[PDB]
């Protein structure tokens, strides 16, 4: 009768605390050479504008 | 403090290429590495 | 039906101390065939004012 | 390493380790004990 239900009343702060250590490690940003493009062309059978 | 796989696969790595730089052996059949289970002395314990 | 949930009436401040709600001997308890028919018949009654 | 024990009740939770067994230890252990398993077998069917 006692084992019958699955019981959640106590939480487990460790693996907040080692949730909270990992996710302190993520990174944002990025370091890069040449940027991302940002204009292109499209041609056309025309040869003095794009 | 972890549950990832590959952390874990290193660490156990490490230990054993310690034992072996150690001048020893330890053999993985046997060897225990577990949560919920403790033996010593011949004396086994499962869950309490 | 849904019943309340556990951590209002206990708090783990630790892995070994908790504290103790002055009625956990009648929380224990399990209702039987009749008492949950009398519960039933409560709920009508309040449902029903008059 | 105490030794001053007291047990209350048989609970039931939610296993926190469950990801970590497909981990490579585990299957090799798994693995060495089996093929130990099968040179036990071989070798008894081949003495009789």
């Amino acid at each position: 009768t006692a084992t019958r239900e699955v019981d959640f009343t106590v939480p487990d702060v460790q693996k907040i605390l080692d949730d909270i250590k990992a996710l302190a490690a993520e990174q944002v940003y990025k370091i890069v050479k040449v940027p991302s493009i940002s204009f292109r062309h499209i041609v056309m059978q025309s040869r003095d504008r794009v | 403090h972890t549950t990832d796989t590959k952390v874990f696969d290193k660490v156990a790595a490490s230990i054993f290429d310690t034992v072996a730089k150690c001048g020893h052996e330890a053999s993985p059949s046997k060897t225990m590495m577990t949560p919920y289970s403790v033996e010593k002395t011949q004396t086994h314990a499962k869950q309490g | 039906y849904i019943a309340p949930n556990p951590r209002i009436s206990s708090i783990t401040l630790t892995q070994r101390i908790t504290t103790t709600g002055p009625f956990a001997i009648l929380t224990g308890s399990t209702p039987t065939a009749q008492q949950l028919n009398d519960v039933r018949k409560i709920y009508l009654a309040l449902m029903f004012p008059g | 390493n105490s030794k001053d024990v007291f047990y209350d009740k048989f609970r039931t939770e939610p296993n926190r380790y469950k990801a970590l067994f497909r981990s490579s230890f585990y299957n090799e252990s798994r693995r060495m004990n089996e093929e130990k398993i099968l040179e036990a077998v071989k070798y008894s069917q081949k003495l009789g």
